[PDB]
This record gives C-alpha cells, sequence and structure tokens, in this order.
C-alpha cells in the first residue's frame, strides 16, 4: 500500500550519470525494492533490488554500473546511474513488493535515453 | 499386536478352571442352561466368553481326554473376534475351535464348522460333536449324500459341520424352491472356516454352479469327435489347445461340408471341434478324471476326492464321454451362480484357522476384512524340512523317492509320499513293487477305506502313497517316535507354497521328530510351463545324470521363481473373478429379494407395468381397469400366478447368468522399426529437459514447450457394469412381460 | 451417495489449488511478476509466451509422471527386456512397472525442477533466485516435492472421489486459466464468432473421440475407438527440439513459424500419431489373444487373418483419427491470426481435448457407480 | 497412383464406423459445456476466496 512517483530521468551522453529518484508521498518502506526498465520492442527487466535486508542484486549487464538505496524518513529510494550506455535507454520503473505479500505496485515511469 | 488381548483371556479363562473341574456329572453340563439365561437377560458372549471356554476345556478334558492348551484358548478367542488364527500344523486345530464354536452357539442360532472335504468334516463333527453334547448342544452333519429333509435336520441344530461346496450348493438350491418351507438352511450366522487359504484364495478362482438337467441331448458329439486331426499346439505352458492348422480349418471345412468354418451360420460346429480336441489333447485319463461305471466322474483339483454328481459345464463333459466312447448323457445346462468370496461375506460374522494364513493377510484384509492373528505354538517344532532335490525328467526323480522310501522302510521309519494325480501314484507304487516294498494307496479310487489306510499311515514299516488327500492327522505308534517319524516325501511343487507347507505339515504332529523332504525334476510340472521360462533349456544341456543330484542356487530360484508365478497367476484370476461377480452379486440379492417375496397385488402391478411400456412404445389407465375388473371376474389366480411368475423369474435369470458370463469373457483389451521405439525415448527425455530448460528468445518465445500439457497417464471394467446393468433392467421387462402374457391369456 | 463423494474430490482440488501459491523458497516473488507479459491474476504465476507458467511448489506438476509413464511404456517395449517381463505378466505387472515408473517420475523431477530453475533466469535479468548451487538443491527438492504430493493426490482421489485423479489434476490444470477471458477483454465486436468457434470445435472434438469402429466379435461388440490421443503432439514436439538441442551452442528451417517447419512438423504428428496407435490400441496382440480365450472375428479366419483384417481396419481408420490431432495442433495459430487474440491464450488446442476428455471420462465414472439406485429393483 | 486408390478405401472405411447418434452430439456437448462451466465457475471463486484469506 503506496503511490510511487519517480523523478530524476532525462536525456545524456554515453559516459554520463543521472540519478533516479523515486518517492512516495504515502510512506512506509520499513518490503523488496526494484528498478525495471521496459524499452520498446520490449519486455521489461529488473535493473536493481533491494531486500528488507538491504540485500542488493543487480543483472549482470548492469553490474557495478547502476547503485540502488533508500533513504527512511521520507520513502524514497535511488537509482545512482553511472557510465550510461545506449542500451540503458528506457523508460525507468520504480516499483515495490512486500516480496510474497503479492504483486509489485508500479510507478508512471521517467524516461531516459542514452544518445 | 493384538495378541496381548488373547493371552490376557487365555490366563482369565485358566485362573477360574478349578471352581469347574470337580463338578462332575450334569452340573458342567448344566452350565449351558447358565449362559442361554444370561444371553436371554442381556449379557453377551464376550462377556461369558472366560467362564464358557473354561466349561469347555473341562468338558473336552473329561470326554475326549484332551485338555486344551492355553495358546488353543487364544486361537478361539481369535476366531471369537471374527480373525484368522493361524496355528501352524499339529497344534491341536479342530480341539482349539470347539470353544468359540459353543459359545457363540448358546444364543439359538447356527453355527456352521466348514472343512476341506467330507472325510474332514465326519471326523471333526464325531470327535468334536461328542464335547459339545456333552454341554446339551445338537451337533448336525450336512454331506452330499443326504437327502433334503436330512440336510434341513442338519441345518437345525445349533452346530453344523459340512463343507465350502455343499454349503454354497445348499444356498443356492434354498434360492431355487418353489414353496418357502423346502428351505433347509436357517439365516446364516457364523462360519468357522477350517482350511481358510484354500477355501477362501486357492478355491475361490472357481465359482459355484448348479446345473438343472435338461437335454436336446446328443446332436453330433460323436461327429465332432469323428473329426479329430493331428495339428502338428497344446500349449505347454498355457494349456488349452486350439486349432491353427489353417489346413485345419480347410479339411474341417469339408468334414462338415463349409465354406468357412468360422461364418456365423457354422456355428456350434466350431464349438464342438474345439471341445473335443480339447477333450483328447488337453486333459488326460485318471489325473483329473476317471472313467468308473462308465461315466467320466471329475478329480477334484485340490481336493483330490472325486465329486460324484458334478460335470464339466459349458459342454465338456459330453465331449469326454464321447472321446472314451462311452454314453453321452443329457445336456448340463447351468441354473445359479456364486462365488465362495461373496458366499461367506453373507454370514455376518466368520473366522478361519489354518497354518499357513499368515503369507496371503493382504487378502483376507481386503476381501473378507480379517486379520491373519500369528499363534505361538505352545510346543517347538522340531520337524527337519529339508531343502529340495531337483532333477532332469521325472525318471531319476522318481527312481530317487523310490529309493528313499526303501532306505526309511528297511529301517521301519513310516513314510508317506504324497503326489498330485493318480496316474502319478501307480506310477511311483509300481516303482515300490517293482523294486519290492509294502505299501498302502490313498487315491479317490480308494476313497472308501481312506479311514483304514490313514490308521495304519502311523506305525513303524508303513508305506503310504497319497494324492491330494494331504490337505490328514496320522497317529503315531508306541515305538515310532524316536525312529525319524513320518518321513514325508513330496513328488512334485505344489502350485502354491502354503499347499507344499501342508504336506510337509502332515508330519511332526505337537512336538514330534519328523522329516519332509521334495524330490523335484526339470520336466515336473511348473517348470515346463509356468516355470520361469529361460532356465530350462540352458540347464538343459547340462546334466544329464541323476545318479547324484543337481545342486545350484540358479535352478531352485528359478523353480522358486517359477512356482510364485503360478500363485500369481492364479491370483490374477481371483482379482478378475471377484471383479465380475460383484457386478452379478448386486443382481443376484436383488433377484433372490424378490423371488422370497413372491414365495412368502405384486402381479398386478407387473401387468401393469409391462401395459405402460407397450402403450408408450406406439389410454394406459382406461385400459388398465378393464383388465382390472377382468382379473376379479376370473384361490387358483394367485396360485397361478405363482407358478407363472417363479417360471418366469427363474427362467430369465438362467439366460441371464448364461449372457453376463459371456460378456465378462469378451471385453478386454491389452496394453501393448528396428526398435524406433529406442530414440524415441532419447527423444522424449530430452524435450521434457532441454525443452524449458531454455527459453532464450525470452518468455517473448513461441509457443512451442508449453502450450502442450501431456495428458493421459500411458500405463476399462466399468464396461461391464454398465452393460450388465442394462441387461438386468432387460431381464426385468421380459420376467414383467412374460407373467403378463401368461397370466391374463395362457 | 455419490454426492458425499463428490465433496471428496472437491476437497482434493481444493487443496491442489491452495499449494499453487505456497512459493518457492528461491523466488524474488516481484520478478516473478513483471516477467508477466499480461495482466496475471496470480502471483507466481505468468502469461508469457501463450503460457501459465505458475512457478511455485507445484510449478512442474504431476508433468513428469506422465513422461516418466510415457518412457516406461517405451521402454518395456523392448529396448529393456526386465520391464517386457513385467509387461506380460499382471498385477505384478503393473505394481513393480508403476513403482519403478514413480521412482522414474521423481528422479525425473529433479532435473526437470533444476532445468526449470536456471533457465527462468535467462527469461528475467541473469537475476532474481535466491544465493545462486548449493541453493539449487533445495529448489529441486521442493519443486520434485511438489510433483510427489501430487502424486500422491492422484491415487488418493481416483480411490475416493470421482475419477482417476491424475486425469482430473490435469483437467484441474487447463481450466484454472479462467483469467485469460479476463485478461482479454482488452482488446459485442466479433466476440460472438469467438464464442461460436469454442463450441464448434468442442461439438467436432466430441463428434469424432465419441465415434467408434464396430467390430463384431462371437450382442458383444469390441469397438475400435475414437479414430491414439495426446501422446502423438508430445512425441511430435521432441525431434524437432533434438536436432535443435543444436540451438544453443554448436537452426532456421526447424522454425516452427516457418512453413518448412510446418510441413516437418506436420509430418511428425502424423507419423508419431499412426506409430503410437498402431502399438498402444490393438497390435498383432487383439489377434493372438483372442486364439487363447476367446471366439473370432465373425466370417473372418482366427490368427494372422484376424491380424491383417485389424491391420488394414487401423490403418484406414487412423489416417482421419491423424489428420483430425494435426489440425488441432495448428488451430490456435488460425485462430491467432484472424485474432481478436494476443499470443496468451489457451483457445484452440490439446488443451481442449484433454478438457473435454476428462470430463466426458469422469462422467461416465459417476454413473457406472450411479447404476446400483436405477434399475436395481425389480418385481415390485 | 497408390494415392487416390487408398484414399477412397480409407473413407469408405470410416462410414462403416457409425458415427454416434444425431441429437446425442447435442446432448454430449451440453455435458462438457456443463462440467467446464462448473468448475470455471467454482475455479475463479475458490481463487478470490483464497486472494482475501491471504491478507494475512
Ligand atoms: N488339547 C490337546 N492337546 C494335545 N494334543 C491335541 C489336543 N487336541 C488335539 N490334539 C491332537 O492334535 C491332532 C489334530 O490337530 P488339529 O488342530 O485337529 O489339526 P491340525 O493338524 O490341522 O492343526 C490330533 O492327533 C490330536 O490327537
Ligand atoms: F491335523 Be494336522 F495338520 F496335524
Ligand atoms: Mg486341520
Amino acid at each position: 500500500q503506496v503511490q510511487l512517483v519517480e523523478t530524476g530521468g532525462g536525456l545524456v551522453q554515453p559516459g554520463g550519470s543521472l540519478r533516479l529518484s523515486c518517492g512516495a508521498s504515502g510512506s512506509i518502506f520499513n518490503y523488496a525494492m526494484g528498478w525495471y526498465r521496459q524499452a520498446p520492442g520490449k519486455q521489461r527487466e529488473v535493473v536493481a533490488r533491494i531486500a528488507t535486508d538491504d540485500s542488493t542484486m543487480y543483472p549482470d549487464s548492469v553490474k557495478g554500473r547502476f547503485t540502488i538505496s533508500r533513504d527512511n524518513a521520507k520513502n524514497t529510494v535511488y537509482l545512482q546511474m553511472n557510465s550510461l550506455k545506449p542500451e540503458d535507454t528506457a523508460v525507468y520503473y520504480c516499483y515495490y513488493q512486500r516480496t510474497v505479500m503479492s504483486q509489485p505496485y508500479w510507478g508512471q515511469g521517467t524516461q531516459v535515453t542514452v544518445s | 499386536r493384538t495378541l496381548n488381548r488373547y493371552e490376557k483371556i487365555a490366563n482369565d479363562i485358566d485362573a477360574i478352571r478349578g471352581d469347574y473341574e470337580n463338578l462332575s456329572d450334569d452340573a458342567l453340563k448344566h452350565k449351558t442352561i447358565e449362559f442361554k439365561e444370561r444371553l436371554e437377560k442381556g449379557a453377551t458372549t464376550d462377556d461369558l466368553l472366560v467362564e464358557a471356554f473354561a466349561v469347555v476345556r473341562e468338558a473336552s478334558r473329561r470326554v475326549t481326554g484332551m485338555f486344551p492348551f492355553k495358546v488353543q484358548l487364544m486361537g478361539g478367542v481369535a476366531l471369537h473376534d471374527g480373525n484368522i488364527a493361524e496355528m501352524k500344523t499339529g497344534e491341536g486345530k479342530t480341539l482349539t475351535s470347539t470353544l468359540p464354536v459353543y459359545l457363540n452357539a448358546l444364543t439359538g442360532k447356527g453355527v456352521h464348522v466348514v472343512t476341506v472335504n467330507e472325510y474332514l468334516a465326519s471326523r471333526d463333527a464325531e470327535q468334536m460333536g461328542k464335547i459339545f453334547e456333552f454341554l446339551g448342544l445338537t451337533v448336525g452333519l450336512n454331506l452330499n449324500s443326504m437327502s433334503k429333509d436330512e440336510k434341513r435336520e442338519a441345518y437345525a441344530a445349533d452346530i453344523t459341520y459340512s463343507t465350502n461346496n455343499e454349503l454354497g450348493f445348499d444356498y443356492l438350491r434354498d434360492n431355487m424352491v418353489l414353496y418357502k418351507e423346502q428351505m433347509v438352511q436357517r439365516p446364516l450366522h457364523f462360519a468357522v472356516i477350517d482350511e481358510v487359504d484354500s477355501i477362501l484364495i486357492d478355491e475361490a478362482r472357481t465359482p459355484l454352479i448348479i446345473s438343472g438337467q435338461a437335454a436336446k441331448s446328443t446332436k453330433l458329439y460323436v461327429q465332432a469327435n469323428a473329426f479329430v486331426r493331428t495339428l502338428k499346439y497344446t500349449y505347454d505352458i498355457k494349456t488349452k489347445a486350439v486349432q491353427l492348422t489353417e489346413e485345419g480349418m480347410t479339411k474341417a471345412e469339408k468334414a462338415f461340408g463349409i465354406d468357412n468354418l468360422f461364418d456365423v451360420k457354422h456355428v456350434a460346429l466350431n464349438h464342438h471341434i474345439n471341445q473335443a480336441l480339447k477333450a483328447h489333447v488337453a486333459m488326460q485319463k485318471d489325473v483329473d478324471y476317471v472313467v468308473e461305471d462308465g461315466q467320466v466322474v471329475i478329480v477334484d483339483s485340490f481336493t483330490g476326492r472325486l465329486m460324484k454328481g458334478r460335470r464339466y459345464s459349458e459342454g465338456l463333459h459330453q465331449a469326454i464321454e464321447a472321446k472314451e466312447g462311452l454314453e453321452i448323457q443329457n445336456e448340463s445346462m447351468t441354473l445359479a451362480t456364486i462365488t465362495f468370496q461373496n458366499y461367506f461375506r453373507m454370514y455376518e460374522k466368520l473366522a478361519g484357522m489354518t497354518g499357513t494364513a499368515k503369507t496371503e493377510e493382504e487378502e483376507f484384509r481386503n476381501i473378507y476384512n480379517m486379520q491373519v492373528v500369528t499363534i505361538p505354538t505352545n510346543r517347538p517344532v522340531v520337524r527337519d524340512d529339508r531343502p529340495d532335490l531337483i532333477y532332469r525328467t521325472m525318471e531319476g526323480k522318481f527312481k530317487a523317492v523310490a529309493e528313499d522310501v526303501a532306505q526309511r522302510y528297511m529301517t521301519g521309519q513310516p513314510v508317506l509320499v504324497g503326489t498330485v494325480a493318480v496316474e502319478t501314484s501307480e506310477l511311483i507304487s509300481k516303482l515300490l513293487k517293482n523294486k519290492g516294498i509294502p505299501h498302502q494307496v490313498l487315491n479317490a479310487k480308494n476313497h472308501e477305506r481312506e479311514a483304514q489306510i490313514i490308521e495304519e499311515a502311523g506305525q513303524k514299516g508303513a508305506v503310504t502313497i497319497a494324492t491330494n488327500m494331504a490337505g490328514t492327522d496320522i497317529k503315531l505308534g508306541e515305538g515310532v517316535k524316536e525312529l525319524g517319524g513320518l518321513a514325508v516325501v513330496g513328488t512334485e511343487r505344489h502350485e502354491s507354497r502354503r499347499i507344499d507347507n501342508q504336506l510337509r505339515g502332515r508330519s511332526g504332529r505337537q512336538g514330534d521328530p519328523g522329516i519332509t523332504q521334495f524330490y523335484l525334476s526339470m520336466e515336473d510340472e511348473l517348470m515346463r510351463r509356468f516355470g520361469a521360462e529361460r532356465t530350462m533349456a540352458m540347464l538343459d544341456r547340462f546334466g544329464m545324470d541323476d545318479s547324484t543330484p543337481i545342486q545350484s542356487k540358479m535352478v531352485s530360484r528359478a523353480v522358486e521363481s517359477s512356482q510364485k508365478r503360478v500363485e500369481g497367476n492364479n491370483f490374477d484370476s481371483r482379482k478378475q473373478l471377484l471383479q465380475y461377480d460383484d457386478v452379478l452379486r448386486q443382481q443376484r440379492e436383488v433377484i433372490y429379494k424378490q423371488r422370497f417375496e413372491v414365495i412368502d397385488e405384486i402381479v398386478e402391478n407387473m401387468i401393469k407395468s409391462s401395459l405402460e411400456r407397450a402403450i408408450a412404445a406406439y389410454m394406459l389407465e382406461l385400459i388398465m381397469d378393464r383388465i382390472i375388473t377382468k382379473y376379479n371376474e376370473k384361490e387358483q389366480m394367485r396360485e397361478f400366478e405363482k407358478v407363472i411368475v417363479l417360471r418366469a423369474v427363474d427362467s430369465k435369470w438362467m439366460d441371464h447368468i448364461d449372457a453376463m458370463d459371456q460378456l465378462r469373457q469378451g471385453i478386454h483389451l491389452r496394453g501393448s522399426k528396428k526398435t524406433a521405439i529406442a530414440i524415441a525415448v532419447a527423444l522424449a527425455g530430452f524435450a521434457t529437459v532441454a525443452s524449458y530448460a531454455q527459453y532464450e528468445d525470452g518468455c517473448s518465445g513461441e509457443l512451442e514447450r508449453q502450450h502442450t500439457f501431456a495428458g493421459g497417464p500411458g500405463a476399462p471394467l466399468r464396461e461391464y457394469q454398465m452393460e450388465g446393468f442394462a441387461m438386468f433392467e432387460h431381464m426385468i421387462e421380459s420376467i414383467e412381460d412374460e407373467v403378463a402374457k401368461f397370466v391374463m391369456k395362457a | 451417495d455419490i454426492r458425499n463423494k463428490i465433496i471428496f474430490t472437491l476437497l482434493m482440488l481444493i487443496v491442489f489449488r491452495i499449494g499453487t501459491f505456497i512459493p518457492v523458497p528461491s523466488v524474488n516473488t516481484d520478478v516473478l511478476k513483471l516477467q508477466d507479459q499480461l495482466n496475471a491474476f496470480g502471483v507466481l504465476n505468468i502469461f508469457c509466451g501463450g503460457a501459465l507458467q505458475n512457478f511455485s511448489i507445484f510449478a512442474m506438476g504431476v508433468m513428469p509422471y506422465i513422461t516418466a509413464s510415457i518412457i516406461v511404456q517405451l521402454l518395456q517395449m523392448d529396448v529393456v527386456p526386465k520391464f517386457a517381463e513385467w509387461s506380460k505378466q499382471g498385477e505384478m505387472g503393473r505394481r513393480k512397472l508403476a513403482q519403478f515408473t514413480r521412482y522414474f517420475t521423481i528422479v525425473l523431477g529433479f532435473i526437470q525442477a533444476l532445468g526449470m530453475s536456471y533457465g527462468f533466469n535467462n527469461l528475467a535479468g541473469g537475476m532474481l533466485i535466491q544465493n545462486p548451487i548449493g541453493t539449487y538443491l533445495l529448489i529441486a527438492v521442493v519443486l520434485t516435492a511438489g510433483t510427489a504430493f501430487l502424486m500422491w493426490l492422484g491415487e488418493q482421489i481416483t480411490a475416493k472421489g470421482v475419477g482417476n485423479g491424475i486425469s482430473i489434476i490435469i483437467f484441474a490444470g487447463i481450466v484454472s486459466g479462467i483469467p485469460t477471458i479476463l485478461n482479454q477483454i482488452y482488446a459485442i465486436v466479433r466476440l460472438l464468432l469467438v464464442a461460436l468457434a469454442v463450441v464448434a470445435v468442442i461439438v467436432g472434438v466430441i463428434y469424432i473421440q465419441q465415434a467408434f469402429r464396430k467390430i463384431p466379435i462371437q450382442s458383444t461388440h469390441l469397438p475400435l475407438k475414437v479414430n491414439p490421443v495426446i501422446f502423438a503432439v508430445s512425441f511430435l514436439i521432441a525431434p524437432p527440439t533434438i536436432a535443435s538441442f543444436f540451438g544453443t551452442n554448436d537452426r532456421r528451417t526447424f522454425d516452427y513459424t516457418h512453413p518448412v517447419g510446418m510441413t516437418i512438423y506436420v509430418v511428425l504428428i502424423i507419423a508419431f500419431t499412426y506409430f503410437y496407435a498402431f502399438v498402444q490400441v490393438n497390435p498383432e496382440q487383439m489377434a493372438d489373444n483372442l486364439k487363447k480365450q476367446g471366439g473370432y472375428i465373425p466370417g473372418i479366419r482366427p490368427g494372422k487373418n484376424t491380424q491383417e483384417y485389424v491391420t488394414r481396419i487401423l490403418y484406414r481408420l487412423t489416417l482421419v483419427g491423424s489428420l483430425f490431432l494435426a489440425f488441432i495442433a495448428v488451430l490456435p495459430v488460425f485462430f491467432v491470426n484472424f485474432a481478436n487474440l494476443p499470443p496468451s491464450a489457451q483457445i484452440g488446442g490439446t488443451s481442449l481435448l484433454i478438457v473435454v476428455g476428462v470430463a466426458l471420462e469422469t462422467m461416465k465414472q459417476l454413473e457406472s457407480q450411479l447404476v446400483k439406485r436405477h434399475y436395481r429393483g425389480f418385481i415390485k | 497412383q497408390r494415392v487416390t486408390n487408398f484414399f477412397k478405401e480409407v473413407v469408405r472405411e470410416l462410414k462403416k464406423v457409425s458415427w454416434p447418434n444425431r441429437k446425442e452430439l447435442v446432448n454430449y456437448t451440453a455435458v462438457v459445456l456443463a462440467t467446464v462451466a462448473f468448475f470455471t465457475v467454482f475455479f475463479a471463486v475458490i481463487d478470490l476466496g483464497i486472494s482475501q484469506l491471504i491478507r494475512l
């Protein structure tokens, strides 16, 4: 239970960086947390996932370039994107789960374009 | 498991034995009236068991001199609980049975003590009946030789000794009766079955037939046997023989004058030729039947004595008397069919005894809801059962047994040589006479002299040849016990290991020393048929021999695999017969329930229902009321519908049993390039593993894998239940039509 | 009263359905969704590649049992002689062979569980199992434990409730996909045509499998059944993937989309249909058996002439059984061609034959037990 | 050449097989539609019943 609004997307040249910020005005986050992309011609893959233990998982394609972190108080998760490549171009969505209390909750995404 | 409850009750019985022993004459017998009064006042047989068994154990000691062992008390309680008491051979089973049979007979019903054959029935009823009579109870004895009146009286006694066949025969005839007072049996109440494994397992394979004899009789049974041939199979293993010389079918098409033998117009001629072929090559002379007084009389397979009145069904009897050139008799036609299983499941309490029952406890639980209770002996069994001696064909085997009995006879040690058949018994007897040793032969050609033979078989120097009368207490002489008492020599292995151990069980008695030895050969019956096939010719190459035996763990296990396959086949046929009778059992219960009512309005309803279906086939109540007063106008009507109704029921029920029999046999299917299967496994072994171990175009990939979920196992009966069900409806309508026409029209 | 035993077959489905949502220890459950290419309705339940994959303790269902069943049936039919001796024996035959099968499924589950858990990662990032070699083995164990119970249910629910349990469990999985209708609301417009076409194929299958060759045997007819079922298409799917095993490492012609691929596909349906039903129902066996116990086909000589009779009968009969099953395999793509549809859904195929098949099989079994209380009674 | 003469034989073989009854088809399909639709409703509800239940 809450809503997710995310920001921090934009256009950058390869090698640049960006920081995605995912806020929840209704705020719980006290779970399982992730970022997934879904470029067109699509299907989405999970870019980063942080557990309730604060365990951190990334796919091999992203490994080390992205960092997931979570800010207490105000509900926010940050996806720190470094050394961006044209393959990273996609809308980026922030999702939450309680793990097995079910379904992820989407968010209206942020567009990211590496030109 | 439950053995602790049995030894407790036994100690209770033995504790109060002192307040009886002195009672002497007439007061111990008075206890019977005491138990009856208490049961009349609400007491239960469980409440009176400790005192009732103590009364019988003292009464037995005074009458027969035998005082029941505490293990025999245990056996009686297991019998009383509705279970099967397994007491090894020689532990006195017959005495033990008198404890629960007395107790459950106090309440005024019949108690059926069942045994395998009538010799054991007459012997036990005379020996044990003296104990029941001492206590003031009446003991009946039911034989095949007794008249309906005499059987009715035996059934009216408090206790009835009989055989499994006679009890089923009586039940079927009681359900053929014209008048309710012609019935013999009382309500089926308690069945204590001696030799349960033979009755409820071995002999549960066959059903019970009662053949009403009516004939359009001899028609060209002579001609069928006249055709003959020599083929050349009678399948060595599979025993029935069929005519696959196609010159066979072509030669037959000339003899009886036909273009196509198997054409439907020419049937019953094909049936006759197969029967006559079966008569000549598929069964021998004295082995499974006898030529006596010009009739062919049957050797009963494991009971071993002949059955005078019975006939081969499906026309086989006539084919054999045509084979022997004898008088071809009137034609057998089947009336009623019950199975020993479904018959004894009507008894409402049943128990059993034998030493062999443990092996099959899976059936006793499943079919009869009985659990085998293993009972400790009470004296150690010292009988020495020696391992099998395995020879090549039958010549060295028979010479070896003849040499064994010679050595033992020269020492005075009594010998009993069992065999399976008449022909093999006289083959071994000539080897005894030809070659010099005095002996008696027990046969069923000799079945008059049996008691005279058995009395002599335990004496010093006794030599006895026996057929399946081995199923047979042999008492022991004064000085023989030390002498290697009652050497038993089997000539061949039986289809079941239990049967083999009952032949062994004829020796050793309570604690007596003894020895049993089986002699076996590669041409013996099992080994060449349902003997495990492969082991033969391989070892039929070694060992042309018989000076000294063939000893290898390979042949003994291959022999053992054979005998276990036999027991498997008999088990499969047993389960086959049960499933098919289960649909006929319900129809049988319903019809005999209805026939008891017409013997004890119904006909008007039957004409009403019959007319209803006639009208609906092409109004109903208007016409019916006219037939009503027409029926009222015309005590003879009710007694004339009684005969018309009972004729129609029994006539349609007879055609129904014949038709139901031929459907159950013909419903079956069976499950199953260069082993195109070999890699067809590897193909299927991959398309499970590597298929969806990968989808590497993603789950955006194609539909080829998931999107087929392989259904069906790959490894029905109820078609028989459904049709036999529709056919029973057909039988009701035909009963209802026949009585409607012959009551009102005639 | 069948009704009070009917309560037990719904109860056994209730426990099967409740176990659908028990997750595997090694799932990160978020990635199990958003692998969703559609709306699901499940947790641990996906719509992707026209697949309902539910990765849970039951993920691989009774399916490893069915493949072990078909392998051992092929195995006893020569190859290994040890099973052939069990085949012809009986009682004992079903016993040890089904016991061997039972142990063959449970070993086949371990490798099917292993293969499903690794390849599921390559779908979702490189990511989201658990802490990635020791911890697979608990996921081979827990998934094999899923089939093991699901196997236990089948032989419990056949001896307690309605008809044979393995068939109703497979039937339960196919029919449980009702969210497929929900997912497809999506795209009155032509819906009338789709509903008429699903009733048109359920009447087409019901006219075909309930159809019977009467072969009289001497009012007893030995039915030559149906015009031979599912085991054709599953067999068919194998060979394309084996020469296609070369895909991952060392292709386009075996593509199931392409008309080289549907002709190679359709040729294999016919061959595996024909062969399997040349064996499974009425080879030489039903002839050599009529000679042991029984009569003949009227006017036809027993022996070789009976095996020639039923073989010619089988051949001409099987062509339409075969071509009927190839068409039920290719129907979904035509239904998905003019379609209102995504590549998500069951409409048109072998999913339907099992659904209609287990329905008839379980309907006929009810009544076989229901024949006591109608026309057992008489003369009153 | 072979072909044309076999297919006819196969076709002739099929009608002597008496395809089932006429109205039996409609009743039979009335059975299969009823079986799938019940389990559909039965399985559809039991999904939602577990859903609200697993709010735990
Ligand atoms: N109470 C008893 N004590 C000792 N021996 C007995 C007793 N009752 C019977 N016997 C002996 O046991 C033999 C019969 O045993 P029984 O149980 O009738 O058959 P089975 O041999 O089949 O067990 C008879 O020879 C008889 O002398
Ligand atoms: F009557 Be027995 F088997 F000693
Ligand atoms: Mg006895």
